């Protein structure tokens, strides 16, 4: 061990003389030889940093004009050289330089394979460390540079871009260090151009961050080569309009129309917005500056995104412009009912045929996994892949272009010393059933290397939860009907039966569930029996049903169960059809006949006829006693269709002290009376939307009472502060409220809509719908 | 003629022989779909002789095939009927407090081909009424009387008696099975598809009759029913004969109403 370092000491001490000796002797059919010629490659990383002279003086000579041209080209892009140095010099860089010559002239194209770059590139990463002294990494910066010019052809690999790529995440550091990595981008260009199927990738490739004007100019210009593809417009990346944008020029008008047209061609464009810190950007974030013709012209989809492009964060500018830039269009051609046909995942498609899928897609999420972590976790996840060596042709299924590059050639683990491991670095416990059910994976001793990989994924960030959000039935496949006969079956069904009464996992359990039902399938004449073979009970069915509170699993399960069972099980279909929305329900069971049973014949169609028939009669409600029905005629007072014999009964609920000062009946009345008197609830409510009401009521009250319109507008824009967008009900709902308020406001007509009147003439929808929606 | 029709066929747009073409108010025909040759095979109609089909790559190249009939149906007349269930679906659209549930109709419009002759057009994408898993019974029941001897059974009494018909019925009763289900089981898999499809199909199979009585047009046989195996709803075409003359037959038609009771059992 330790003699290639030797080597690379004893060059610089050697004068006039270059010699090598020796060079992977012991011919690399092992591990031990490719893995020498590695540590040698490290020896020399940390001879490139800090044994090479950490230098003051930039400024030398490569020994080579390629090399050197090569060096300033690295250094080129706002070129701001020659800081102070390190304090204890080894030796001089040219002798590091010396030797790297004959390095790259030793191995005759051997040890060029993934391992090696990989190790240099890890060496980098260590490097690229999360925090330290500024100047220091400054120092081993350059380092990492020089050695990034100790690139030779060998580095032609897909893979080598990638690397590239990683290597901006990792200057996004620093601004001139960020030069640095455009150009080195601009380098791997010609590789990155190769593709015939990254450009996602491209599709934000900017630094919203943004004296070096002209480097982002000819960030401008190298992004326009790209579309010089000029072959291939199809890509049709936000590059065009990102270059306008920081080229502060807009662009033109059928441009515009086309990259309208082409984010919906893109299909993932969900996945687009996906990208969290994408999404401010991708919103239009300097495309926010276009006309209401560039607005409005384009495709009508970037508005109609609405409850998908999630503001996790935006600007106080951003937040504005986008619950502005919700109305001007939406008041026309609104929309927001919503089907629900999904992938068809057939279980069922044609035993190790069907195992055959389930790896395939397993090698088609691992191309994902490598791409969403930090810039390091992924060889911890390598390893398994390159364990799983015996060929299954896997990589058949894969690119066989993207096979080749991992190929074999000495396998170096990523560890390398082991100490660049997983540091713990922000540990994920979320999916913890998940993780449950990778511990009951790791029960079963199936696969050498998926056993070892789920391992890792415990170890890794959520990459068991990842698994099983990939394979929640390929994972029980595994478990259950893996053959014939599996000794993993019990552990199935009892598994099933433990998440059966799962709590704040309901959505776990239900993954389980629906899973269960993807055990769908091959070789049974009887869906029926399909029902019967995966773990199921229609009791433990019905109690999933009940924890459900969504509509979606109720429906076919009863008939399932009433195939395998039938027994009225009377409280379980009433209680859900009644709490169902959409009024196809309420009348799927018989009736119980009562007087409460007309008050329910009232109250679920919420019939308009017999305003009160309910309140009292010949001899029924005078004494009931029961505060159900007043809830029950609070209801019936909001649905009674005259908002003043309710007005009186907000009084009638006003003797009662149920009101607590914030009451949805008394907020109704808020709505009613006109009583600009009547105190409303507090402007800081997280929510609520009778609040929500309240308060623009209260405003605009103001914006009659006091002057200063700047006053109302701000009360507007405080109370509209509170989170709109996402994650609930009613975002809309309280959308353009002020965009008719202040528009009232502004120039003396009506409302800037021209009337909702043409709208219902061409609405054919009550609701645009059932008036589910359309109506208040 | 082999070669004549495709040839003819190709130089000049003929306008489609199935057209769900709906021409504008200046009802000006440049831009229909056209199709230039035929296709390889025509498949026969399913009936006592063999009429064949037509189908070809459209314009567009959408599929669009069709199906011509053998005989001598009178259906001129059906056409104008099929006309007004479709006035009367206009109507079903014409009603608020109804216009949020769609509307039950599916047209089957295809000339006759002459005063004894006609050549229909198939629905592009269906089945028969009842072929859906109609033998998934045998699926449904390992053991199960013959639909033989049912029919044996049906033929034991074709006078009339109080007594005979009832035990008939009960001899009906062990034999038969509550199977109609599964047809409808396998479908679609996505969540809120189910609770899609049965209302629907239920809507739509009421709609049959809640036009009928009213026409009190057609005899809901099981060759001449349709049901829509691929709408995940159900749809039904080319009735007959109508008007409440069942007097025609040796038995008036003995339909209060159409007897769906096994797509009831698509209970849910």
């Amino acid at each position: 061990q330790l003699i290639p370092v030797i080597t690379t000491y004893t060059h610089l001490s050697e004068v006039e003389n270059k010699k090598y000796s020796l060079r992977f002797n012991s011919i690399d059919e092992a591990l031990d030889v490719e893995l020498l010629n590695r540590s040698k490659a490290f020896l020399f990383c940390l001879e490139m940093l800090k044994e090479v002279k950490e230098l003051g003086s930039t400024f030398k000579s490569i020994s080579s004009t390629s090399f050197k041209v090569y060096s300033q080209l690295t250094i080129f892009a706002n070129r701001v050289s020659f800081n102070n140095s390190t304090a204890i010099p080894f030796f001089s860089t040219k002798s590091v330089l010396w030797y790297c010559n004959r390095l790259f002239q030793e191995l005759e194209g051997f040890s060029s394979i993934p391992s090696v770059i990989d190790l240099v590139l890890r060496r980098l990463a260590i490097q690229l460390h999360f925090a330290t002294d500024e100047e220091l990494q400054v120092t081993i910066s350059f380092r990492l540079c020089a050695f990034l010019c100790f690139s030779d052809p060998f580095i032609t690999s897909n893979y080598l871009v990638m690397i590239v790529l990683r290597i901006a995440r990792q200057l996004l550091s620093i601004p001139c260090t960020q030069s640095l990595g455009l150009g080195i981008a601009r380098f791997h260009l010609k590789k990155f151009k190769p593709t015939d199927f990254q450009l996602a990738e491209f599709c934000m490739d900017f630094l919203g961050f943004c004296k070096m004007e002209a480097i982002q100019d000819f960030y401008t210009w190298f992004d326009g080569y790209v579309t010089a593809l000029n072959f291939e417009y199809e890509g049709y990346g936000f590059l065009r309009c990102q270059i306008n944008f920081v080229r502060s020029v807009m662009t033109t008008k059928n441009e515009w129309i086309e990259v309208s047209n082409k984010l919906f061609e893109r299909g993932h464009f969900l996945k687009r917005i996906a990208m969290n810190n994408y999404l401010c950007l991708y919103f239009w974030q300097v495309l926010d500056a276009c006309p209401r013709n560039v607005l409005h012209s384009l495709s009508l989809e970037i508005w109609k995104c609405y409850k998908a492009y999630d503001i996790t964060e935006f600007p106080d500018s951003l937040k504005l412009f986008f619950s502005d830039i919700m109305g001007w269009n939406f008041f026309k051609s609104p929309e927001i009912a919503d089907l629900n046909h999904y992938i068809p995942k057939t279980d069922p498609r044609l035993y190790e045929e069907s195992k055959l899928i389930i790896w395939k897609l397993i090698c088609q999420k691992a191309c994902s996994l490598l791409f969403k972590y930090d810039i390091l976790l992924d060889s911890f996840i390598e390893d398994c892949i390159r364990m799983f060596q015996e060929l299954r042709k896997f990589l058949n299924f894969p690119k066989d272009s993207i096979i080749y590059d991992s190929d074999t050639l000495v396998s170096e683990e990523g560890s390398f010393q082991w100490v660049k491991l997983q540091p713990t670095n922000f540990d994920s416990l979320s999916n913890w059933t998940k993780e449950e059910t990778l511990k009951l994976l790791n029960m079963m001793g199936k696969s050498s290397t998926t056993h070892s990989l789920k391992l890792l994924s415990t170890y890794m960030v959520g990459f068991s939860t990842s698994i099983i959000q990939y394979i929640i039935h390929l994972i029980l496949l595994e478990f259950d009907f893996n053959g014939n006969n599996k000794k993993q079956k019990e552990y199935v069904t009892q598994l099933i039966l433990s998440g059966l009464l799962n709590k704040n996992t309901n959505s776990i359990r239900k993954t389980c569930m629906n899973i269960l039902l993807y055990l769908l399938g091959h070789h049974a004449l009887n869906p029926f029996e399909a029902n019967y073979w995966v773990p199921i009970n229609y009791s433990v069915a019905a109690s999933t049903a009940y924890d459900c509170h969504l509509y979606e699993q109720s429906l076919l399960f009863l008939t399932i169960h009433n195939t395998k069972t039938d027994e009225l099980d009377i409280t379980l279909l009433s209680d859900i059809l009644s709490q169902l929305p959409c009024p196809d329900a309420y009348y799927g069971i018989k009736r119980e006949t009562s007087f409460k049973n007309i008050l329910l014949k009232a109250v679920h169609e919420k019939r308009s006829p017999l305003a009160i028939s309910y309140l009292d009669a010949a001899n029924m409600y005078r004494s009931n006693e029961d505060e159900g029905t007043k809830m029950m005629f609070s209801n019936t007072l909001n649905n009674a269709g005259f908002f003043s014999l309710n007005e009186f009964y907000i009084d009638s609920l006003k003797a009662n002290d149920a009101i607590d000062e914030c009451s949805n009946e008394v907020y109704a009345s808020a709505w009613r009376m006109q009583k600009w008197d009547i105190p409303p609830l507090s402007l800081d409510n997280k929510t609520t939307k009778d609040c929500l009401v309240f308060e623009v009521l209260h405003a605009v009250h103001n914006y009659a009472i006091y002057g200063n319109y700047l006053h109302l507008e701000e009360y507007i824009n405080k109370k509209l502060l509170l989170i709109n967008p996402n994650e609930e009900p009613d975002s809309l709902l309280f959308y353009a409220l002020a965009y008719d308020l202040k528009f009232l406001i502004r120039c003396n007509q009506s409302q800037f809509n021209c009337d909702i009147l043409q709208l219902l003439k061409e609405n054919k929808q009550m609701s645009s719908q059932l008036h589910e929606c359309f109506q208040l | 003629g082999y070669k004549w029709f495709l040839k003819d066929a190709a130089n000049y747009g003929l306008p489609p022989i199935t057209m769900n073409v709906k021409v504008n108010d200046t009802g000006d025909y440049s831009n229909i779909p056209t199709v230039s040759s035929f296709d390889d095979t025509i498949h026969f109609a399913s009936g006592i002789n063999a009429p064949k089909v037509i189908t070809c790559l459209g314009s567009n190249g959408h599929t669009y095939k069709q199906l011509v009939k053998g005989g001598n149906d009178d259906l001129r007349q059906d056409a104008v009927m099929e006309q007004v269930f479709e006035q009367v679906n206009g109507f079903l659209r014409s009603y608020r407090k109804t216009s949020q549930r769609n509307l039950s109709m599916r047209t089957y419009k295809v000339i006759p081909l002459a005063l004894k002759t006609g050549v229909i057009e198939w629905v592009q994408d269906t089945i028969p009424l009842g072929e859906y898993l109609d033998s998934a019974h045998k699926v449904y029941h390992p053991k199960e009387w013959s639909l033989s001897t049912c029919r044996k059974l049906i033929a034991e009494k074709q006078m009339e008696d109080l007594e005979t018909r009832l035990k008939v019925y009960d001899l009906v009763c062990r034999h038969y099975r509550p199977v109609f289900r599964h047809f409808f089981l396998e479908s679609y898999a996505d969540p809120v598809q189910w609770f899609t499809t049965q209302t629907n199909y239920a809507r739509s199979t009421a709609v049959a009759s809640v036009l009928g009585h009213v026409l009190g047009l057609g005899d809901r046989h099981g060759q001449n029913i349709l049901i829509d195996k691929t709408s995940g709803e159900v749809i039904h075409i080319d009735l007959g004969i109508a008007f409440e003359q069942g007097k025609k037959l040796p038995v008036p038609e003995c339909v209060p109403f159409r007897l769906t009771r096994d797509v009831v059992d698509g209970m849910g």
